């Protein structure tokens, strides 16, 4: 079952963690795959595979992002892996939601659903998440 | 473990109905409203959506491409003189191909209309006489379309 | 070891309980487990080779190599001008033989 | 020189073809 | 067209399949250009016109070396484009220093026999030196060039072993893992190696256009031909051509 | 070859060569992947670990940030069949 | 009846001969290495990915 | 140092004595390189013979 | 009578030894052009360049092969579908490095099959027969068409078509299900069902039909022997024949009309091949076999495995391994 | 050449000439059979098949 | 190559026209209920 | 790729593919400069995408090295992960590809 020691992540750098509920799960998977899934699918980068969606590409990165706060502002505010540039013309977000009209019917607590699923990921299927097709 | 009854769910109606997997639901498994029954997402222009509409972002971006396309504009004569049609008919295609967008998300009034309707029609013409090879009418429609994008700019 | 039922089989080298500590990688890029990065020696006891140790690389990959098809030997390979490929003993073909028939 | 051997067997199975159908039994 | 300026009023769907992109274009004029500072040679071009291979051969009752002509196995893929350089003066002469560009394409000939010489016609790392100060007609200039391997690293030979990667052994014979020698007598195939050849070019300049600047001409090179990752031994390659260049 | 010697200087271990290795050694060292790597594995052999500091066109930041992980460089004999693929060697 | 030994041993000593079969020869070293790990899951088959065998790219 | 009439050939000479000399894989008997040997070459002949 | 009309008179015979008709001027000349073609190919062709990227493949017997690994190369990468005659070649040298003979043996010969069944009907027509043979000949036709011509135009290059070889049949067969998973396809199921049930029903009649022979020979001749040609009789002593069928089965099911059980014969392979070679059509535009990678998972979300990911591990491994040098990105669109 | 879109092929004028002899060698052979057909209203017929001779 | 592409043009032609104008000699009638 | 590999400073028309042909740019059997690897067999291609890179004689180095529009890499971007490829029941993918996307 789907205890509630599987459901706890961290949500901010600090080391806080929370427990998502249940509908939350469901709504992260379902938004996930009908926004990300494309180019996201499985953990990876399609059209870049030098930057994955494994917990440890997160953790190496400047403004690091393994936890939901940063993957928020992430959503909100796109940078390079040294978060030196912005890349929101040639990513999708909040901030280029005129480029991209996916992203307009968007509130709060479908980034903090997408960020809990991709948080949640790596605790359940472990190594197949950005592993690749090895696995 | 020794006995347990598996759980059961009838079409989302009957049963639990939120059990990680279901179809069939159209909603009624989450505290929010959709868009229609066959959607997932919500209304654009809800209260609590991100996104507005026309805010600094979009006109600044607009702006700033109507003007990098009027530079760009200001290079065809040049071509016309060389007689290097293909770069005529690149140039228009490259940088400006978001000058439409631009231009009809910043028009309102009537005659910024007309005035949008005239720059499409004097480029439509200058692509056609390019690919054409004629050397006259070419230079005449980059004249044109180089006045008519200035005019719109200054009705802005 | 190789089992009987393959072909070609990779070299892998494995510790007492089945945790691999070193191999030879296909593609030398970003490999963790070879033998030049961690080091192993081989030492021979018992045999013509009795007593001798080897250090470097190229020598320890080359009877790593060997060591997989079980004990190593010393052939004669010119008096018959043998191939390379193994062949089957009788005890294979008569049961071949006379399965088939009946 | 297995070649030969090789071209050796394909043309003749060609010529019992032919001969199968161009001299064959009356079926009266 | 011939030239430049025809050739910028064509259309690409004009040109497809014609076989004019795989040409080089004429130039027309006697005159002079002499370069000032911080110029640059850029939009070069090589095209080949003649290939041969250095062999031995029986004149009449002796063998000597001469090189036979041989047919392009290949099409039309092997015109070099878009060679790009820094030109500067020493003590009155020109230097080139070629810098990048599409300075290399494969091409394959075949001799009277049947024999089949790939080589990898390249004029990468150049350093020419010229005879004057300006470029008009009778100029010339030449050095050395460095040629790479014709196959990378990466690279796999029908039975799976390559340079940086693949297998290093031939797992089809494992008879051959015994004894205190093992497959000694395939490390020559079994090793992979990956080693530079040279090549020398000389170049002639016959029209130069100021109002455009732009020079042509002809020139001659020889190089080493392909070495099948250290397994063989290279032939040597002659060609002959045309090539123009725009000193803007 | 068949035996390589420096092969884990590749990315495989804690020290990176400087004059074979591929773009990807350097994405375990934080805020250096996409702006710093880049130039680095562009540029010609280096002599020395201090030879990386004359690239012409570093800015500064790049400056400190090599600066930073400095203790984890080394630069040995270029190897062609190396050297030739550092931005793109067949690996995703 | 797996392998034609004349074209093993000229493939051998002869990097450039190739034709059809030895094609179909590493396809099948292809198969054994990627399925035998889950195939036969009581032989605890450990293959690291340094170790699978694998061309360009993909 | 290596002619025909020490590699065994019975045929040949009698097809090189009255005019063949060239074969369609671009070499010659004397020789030369061949750039078009035409219908009449070593292999046109046994081919004809055939038919 | 004009020239024209003896000609017309001689063409439509009956009397010549094989029926020439109109559709034999069109038969004749194609076939007998690809035969002489794929024969002196197959003996003495030199290596061609399949992939593009300069490695040829030997595929002749003079150049080191047998029987079983010999083959008829298809035409390089770089071609694509554009058409090679000889005449567009700089020399004959160029032509055969690029893998000329292909385009050429393949060409002619459908043309040849496709002239053949027009034959089937003419001579059908000319004899007072009913005209439709050669709407069962359709089928291996269809296939061929279908792989040999559809596959490549689908996936854009003549070099993806079947290798005119043994081996070659092998290799196509495996990038096939490597690629696009078939196996999991109904229509492939469909084709293995009509061959399997053809060579059982032709099993069944063969017996049922031997079996019900009439005693005319006696010992010391084979019963072969006892028929004549123009002999009258039905072909099955009907009373032994039916109730041996419906005592061994199901009593309702046995099939007492002559017409009706040809006509099955006919139809089940014929049907089941159209299927086998409209799925290989279809699947040349990438609309592969049913996919079912990891579709069980358990209350927590892990997942659990079928024989479907032990295919697919199998797919994998032969998808990693072909065309070695020929990618240089990472999917095989 | 190969990709260019002439008609039928033909870049020549020999091609188009030794085509315009077959279609009319084979024409005019025909004719010789067929080249006295008439169209007044008496060579019709009212069937499936045209049995009227020629 | 230009000849080769002349005369396989001829046969081509040749035996194209003799399908076209065999089939238009009154075909249909070629049967023996004539 | 070609662009990524560009924005990471590489000169993209020199470089050297595994069979020595050329990883990005090339020459179709006519002369036109293309795009290199397996797609070699589609160098018939013409998409209001690509054109504006193109001139008289194939693909245009001066144009493709410094002006390139972000438009054009969200089509590209866009197009390479929606191919169409996909399964009967409408997976999308290649066909050892795991359920996530339905699309065909
Ligand atoms: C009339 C047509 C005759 C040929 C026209 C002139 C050819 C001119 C020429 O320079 O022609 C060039 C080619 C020569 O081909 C060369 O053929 C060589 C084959 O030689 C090989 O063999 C040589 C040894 O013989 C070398 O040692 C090395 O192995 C090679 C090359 O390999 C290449 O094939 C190519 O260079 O000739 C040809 O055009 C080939 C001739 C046509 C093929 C014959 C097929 C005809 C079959 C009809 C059967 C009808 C039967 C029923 C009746
Ligand atoms: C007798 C055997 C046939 C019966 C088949 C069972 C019927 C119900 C199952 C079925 O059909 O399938 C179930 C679907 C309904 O399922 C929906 O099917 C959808 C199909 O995806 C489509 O929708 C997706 C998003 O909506 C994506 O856009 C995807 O690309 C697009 O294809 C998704 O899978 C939905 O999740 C799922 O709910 O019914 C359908 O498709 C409804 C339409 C069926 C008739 C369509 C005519 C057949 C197609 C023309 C012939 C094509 C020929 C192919 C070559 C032969
Ligand atoms: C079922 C019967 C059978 C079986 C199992 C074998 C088995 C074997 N034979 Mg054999 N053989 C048989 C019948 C059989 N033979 C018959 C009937 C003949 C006569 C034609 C031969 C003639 C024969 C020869 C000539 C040779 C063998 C050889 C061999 C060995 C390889 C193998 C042990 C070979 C071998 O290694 O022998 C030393 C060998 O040279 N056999
Ligand atoms: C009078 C007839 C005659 C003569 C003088 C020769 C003479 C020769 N033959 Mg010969 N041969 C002949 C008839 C003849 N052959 C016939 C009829 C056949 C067919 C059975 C052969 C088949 C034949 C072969 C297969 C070979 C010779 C070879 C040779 C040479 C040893 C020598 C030049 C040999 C040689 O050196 O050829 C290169 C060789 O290998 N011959
Ligand atoms: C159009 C016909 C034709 C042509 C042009 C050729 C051409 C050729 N043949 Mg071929 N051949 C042919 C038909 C032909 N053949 C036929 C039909 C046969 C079957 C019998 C053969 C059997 C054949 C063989 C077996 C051989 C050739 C060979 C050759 C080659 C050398 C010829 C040579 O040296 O002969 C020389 C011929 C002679 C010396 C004959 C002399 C004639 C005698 C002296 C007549 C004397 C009696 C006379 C009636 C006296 C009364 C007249 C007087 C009153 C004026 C050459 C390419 C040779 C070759 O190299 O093949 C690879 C070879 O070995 N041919
Ligand atoms: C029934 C006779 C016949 C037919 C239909 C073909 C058909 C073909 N041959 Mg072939 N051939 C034949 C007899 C025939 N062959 C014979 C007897 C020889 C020996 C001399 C050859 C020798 C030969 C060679 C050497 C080559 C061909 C080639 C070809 C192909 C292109 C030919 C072309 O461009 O024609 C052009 C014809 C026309 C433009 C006239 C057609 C006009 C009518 C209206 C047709 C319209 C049909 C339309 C689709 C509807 C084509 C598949 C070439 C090939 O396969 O390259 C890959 C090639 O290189 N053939
Ligand atoms: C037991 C398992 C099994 C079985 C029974 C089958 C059965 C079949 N598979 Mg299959 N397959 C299997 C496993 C199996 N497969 C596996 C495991 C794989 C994955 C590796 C595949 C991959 C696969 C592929 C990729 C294809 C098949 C195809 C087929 C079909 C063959 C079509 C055929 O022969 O008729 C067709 C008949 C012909 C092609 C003959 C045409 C004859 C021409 C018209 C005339 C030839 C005349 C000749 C040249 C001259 C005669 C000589 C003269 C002297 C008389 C058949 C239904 C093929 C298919 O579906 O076909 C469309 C196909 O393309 N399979
Ligand atoms: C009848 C006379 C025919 C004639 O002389 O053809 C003249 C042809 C010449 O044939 C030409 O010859 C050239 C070199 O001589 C090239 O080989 C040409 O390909 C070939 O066509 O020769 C014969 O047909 C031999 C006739 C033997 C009697
Ligand atoms: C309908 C059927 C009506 C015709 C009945 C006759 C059927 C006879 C069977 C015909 C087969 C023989 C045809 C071979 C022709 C051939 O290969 O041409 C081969 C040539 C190609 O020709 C190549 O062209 C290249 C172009 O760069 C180069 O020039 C090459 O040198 C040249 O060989 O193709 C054509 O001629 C195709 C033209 C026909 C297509 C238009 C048809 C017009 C009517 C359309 C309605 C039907 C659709
Ligand atoms: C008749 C049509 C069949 C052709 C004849 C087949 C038999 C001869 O074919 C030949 O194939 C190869 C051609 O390179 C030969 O291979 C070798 O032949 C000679 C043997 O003396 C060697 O000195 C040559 O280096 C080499 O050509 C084979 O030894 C032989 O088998
Ligand atoms: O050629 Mn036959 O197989 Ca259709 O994918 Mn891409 O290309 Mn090649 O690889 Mn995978
Ligand atoms: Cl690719
Ligand atoms: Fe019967």
């Amino acid at each position: 079952d789907l205890d509630e020691a599987t459901r706890t992540v961290v949500t901010d750098s600090s080391g806080n963690t929370t427990v998502l509920t249940p509908e939350q799960v469901k709504r992260g998977k379902r938004l996930f795959n009908a926004t990300c899934g494309a180019c996201h699918t499985g953990g990876i980068t399609k059209t870049n595979p030098n930057v994955g969606l494994d917990p440890e590409a997160l953790s190496l990165a400047t403004p690091r992002r393994d936890n939901i706060s940063a993957l928020v502002d992430y959503l909100k505010n796109p940078t390079t892996y040294d978060g030196l540039e912005s890349i929101a013309e040639i990513h999708p977000s909040i901030k280029s939601a005129d480029i991209y009209p996916r992203m307009r019917s968007l509130t709060d607590e479908d980034l903090y659903s997408i960020a809990g699923h991709i948080m949640l990921q790596p605790k359940i299927v472990a190594e197949k998440w950005g592993g690749g097709k090895i696995y | 473990a020794a006995g347990e009854s598996p759980r059961f769910s009838v079409f989302g109606v009957i049963g639990d109905g939120t059990s990680y997997s279901e179809g069939a639901a159209y909603g009624s498994d989450q505290s929010a409203e959709t868009y229609s029954p066959y959607s997932v997402y919500g209304k654009v222009g809800s209260k609590d959506a991100l996104f507005e509409a026309g805010n600094a972002g979009e006109i600044a971006r607009k702006k700033g491409y109507i003007v990098e396309s009027q530079k760009r504009l200001k290079n065809l004569p040049g071509y016309v003189e060389k007689k290097q049609w293909f770069n005529v008919k690149d140039e228009l295609t490259r940088y400006m191909y978001e000058t439409r967008g631009a231009v009809r998300g910043l028009a309102q009034t009537p005659e910024q209309k007309k005035l949008a309707k005239a720059f499409f029609q004097a480029i439509e013409e200058a692509s056609l006489q390019a690919t054409l090879k004629n050397g006259d009418k070419c230079a005449a429609a980059s004249a044109d379309s180089i006045k008519l994008l200035d005019q719109f700019y200054a009705s802005l | 070891r190789m089992p009987a039922f393959f072909e070609t089989f990779p070299v892998i080298l494995v510790d007492k309980d089945g945790i691999i500590r070193a191999d030879i990688p296909f593609r030398r890029a970003e490999s963790k487990y070879s033998i030049e990065q961690v080091g192993v020696t081989v030492d021979f006891y018992g045999g013509k080779l009795n007593g001798q140790t080897f250090k470097d690389a190229p020598t320890v990959k080359k009877f790593a190599r060997k060591a997989q098809l079980g004990e190593v030997f010393e052939f004669d390979r010119t008096s018959l001008e043998s191939d390379g490929v193994f062949r089957s003993s009788p005890r294979g073909w008569y049961t071949f033989g006379h399965a088939n028939f009946a | 020189m297995e070649a030969l051997v090789y071209t050796f067997l394909l043309i003749g199975t060609l010529m019992v073809i032919f001969f199968a159908v161009f001299f064959r039994d009356t079926p009266r | 067209a011939i030239t430049k300026s025809e050739l910028n009023q064509l259309s690409y769907l004009q040109v497809k399949g014609t076989g004019l992109a795989n040409r080089c274009s004429e130039v027309i004029g006697e005159d002079t250009i002499t370069p000032k500072s911080g110029a640059r040679l850029v939009d070069m071009c090589i095209e080949p016109k003649a290939w041969a291979v250095e062999e031995e051969i029986g004149k009449a009752g002796k063998t000597e070396k001469k090189f036979v002509n041989s047919k392009v196995m290949t099409r039309q893929t092997y015109t070099l484009e878009g060679i790009e350089g820094s030109l500067k003066t020493d003590g009155g002469k020109i230097v080139f220093t070629e810098e990048e560009g599409i300075d290399y394409a494969p091409t394959t000939v075949q001799l009277p026999g049947g024999e089949r010489v790939p080589f990898l016609f390249t004029v990468k790392e150049l350093v020419a030196t010229g005879n004057g100060g300006a470029f008009k007609p009778g100029f010339q200039m030449g050095g050395d060039f460095s040629v790479p391997s014709y196959r990378t690293g990466l690279f796999l030979d029908p039975k799976g072993r390559g340079g940086v990667t693949g297998y290093d052994m031939a797992v089809a014979l494992p008879g051959l893992q015994s004894g205190e020698e093992g497959d000694a007598e395939l490390f020559k195939e079994n090793n992979k190696t990956f080693e530079v050849g040279n090549g020398r070019i000389e170049m002639e300049v016959n029209k130069v256009n100021a109002e455009e600047s732009e020079i042509g001409g002809v020139f001659v090179a020889s190089q080493s031909g392909d070495t099948d990752m250290g397994s063989k031994v290279p032939k040597k390659i002659l060609t002959k051509g045309i090539f123009y260049a725009k000193i803007q | 070859v068949v035996d390589y010697e420096n092969v884990a200087l590749l990315g495989g271990s804690q020290t990176v060569d400087l004059n074979n290795a591929n773009v990807r050694a350097y994405l375990r060292m934080p805020g250096m992947y996409p702006a710093a790597a880049g130039k680095i594995v562009t540029h010609g052999p280096y002599k020395s670990v201090a030879d990386v500091y004359n690239i012409p066109g570093l800015t500064n930041a790049e400056k400190e940030v090599i600066k930073k992980y400095e203790s984890r460089f080394t630069a040995k004999a270029v190897a062609p069949e190396y050297a030739i693929d550092r931005i793109n060697n067949g690996l995703y | 009846a797996y392998d034609f030994v004349s074209q093993e041993l000229r493939a051998a000593e002869d990097p450039e001969f190739e034709t059809f079969y030895t094609k179909n020869i590493l396809l099948n070293e292809g198969i054994r290495s990627w399925m035998a790990a889950q195939d036969q899951p009581h032989e605890n088959f450990v293959f690291p990915e340094e170790v699978l065998p694998r061309g360009n790219a993909l | 140092l290596n002619p025909m009439w020490r590699q065994g050939m019975f045929v040949m000479p009698f097809m090189t004595r009255l005019g063949i000399t060239d074969s369609w894989g671009g070499w010659s008997i004397t020789g030369e390189s061949v750039s078009n040997p035409g219908l009449w070459s070593f292999e046109g002949v046994a081919l004809s013979h055939i038919v | 009578v004009s020239l024209w009309e003896r000609f017309c008179a001689w063409i439509t015979s009956t009397e010549n030894r094989l029926y020439i008709g109109w559709f034999g001027c069109l038969m004749f000349p194609t076939l007998l052009t690809a035969t002489s073609c794929f024969i002196i190919a197959f003996i003495a062709a030199p290596p061609v360049d399949i992939d593009g990227i300069r490695e040829p493949v030997a595929g002749s017997l003079l150049y080191g092969n047998n029987i079983i690994s010999g083959a008829v190369i298809p035409s390089s990468n770089a071609i694509g579908m554009h058409f090679y005659p000889i005449w567009e070649a700089a020399s004959v040298d160029e032509w055969l490095y690029n893998g000329g003979p292909y385009q050429l043996i393949v060409l002619h010969f459908l043309l040849g099959v496709a002239s053949y069944m027009g034959r089937e009907w003419e001579l059908s027509y000319r004899l007072g027969m009913r005209p439709w043979i050669f709407v069962a000949f359709s089928a291996p036709v269809a296939a061929a068409s279908a792989v040999f011509l559809v596959y490549p135009i689908g996936q854009g290059s003549f070099s993806d078509g079947m290798p005119l070889g043994i081996s070659g049949t092998f290799n196509f067969m495996l990038v096939f299900q490597a690629e696009h998973n078939i196996l999991m396809h109904p229509f492939h199921m469909a084709g293995v069902a009509g061959v399997f049930g053809g060579s059982l029903f032709s099993a069944m009649h063969g017996s049922l039909v031997t079996s019900s022979l009439i005693r005319e020979t006696t010992e010391n001749e084979s019963t072969n022997y006892g028929y004549k040609f123009g002999q009258e009789e039905e072909t099955y002593n009907i009373v032994a024949a039916h109730g041996y069928f419906g005592r061994l089965i199901f009593q309702y099911a046995s099939f007492n009309n002559s017409r009706a059980l040809h006509f099955f014969l006919a139809l089940w392979p014929v049907l089941g091949i159209w299927l086998t070679a409209m799925g290989i059509s279809t699947m040349a535009f990438n609309l592969n076999g049913f996919n079912f990678n990891q579709s069980v998972v358990d209350s927590q979300g892990r997942v659990i495995n079928t024989w479907a990911d032990i295919i697919n591990r199998a797919d994998l491994g032969m998808e990693v391994m072909h065309e070695r040098n020929a990618h240089n990105f990472p999917l095989d669109l | 050449t190969e990709g260019t879109n002439e008609w039928f092929g033909v870049d020549d004028i020999r091609v188009l000439a030794v085509l315009f002899i077959g279609h009319y060698f084979i024409l005019s052979l025909w004719l010789g059979q067929y080249g006295n057909a008439t169209e007044d209203d008496d060579a019709d017929f009212f069937g499936e098949i045209d049995y009227t001779g020629s | 190559m230009l000849t080769l592409k002349i005369l396989v043009y001829t046969t081509v032609i040749f035996f194209v026209s003799l399908f076209i104008f065999g089939f238009l000699s009154s075909d249909p009638s070629r049967n023996p209920n004539r | 790729f070609l662009v990524r590999d560009q924005r990471l400073g590489a000169n993209v028309s020199s470089a050297q593919g595994p069979t020595g042909l050329g990883k990005y740019l090339m020459r179709s059997p006519s002369g036109e400069i293309i795009f290199g690897g397996e797609t070699m067999r589609f160098w018939d291609l013409r998409a209001p995408w690509v054109e504006p890179l193109r001139g008289p004689n194939g693909l245009d180095i001066n144009k493709i090295k410094n002006d390139i529009q972000p438009w054009q890499e969200r089509r590209a971007a866009e197009y390479m992960t929606h191919a169409p490829l996909g399964s009967l029941n409408s997976v999308g993918g290649v066909a050892t590809e795991i359920n996530s996307v339905n699309y065909v």
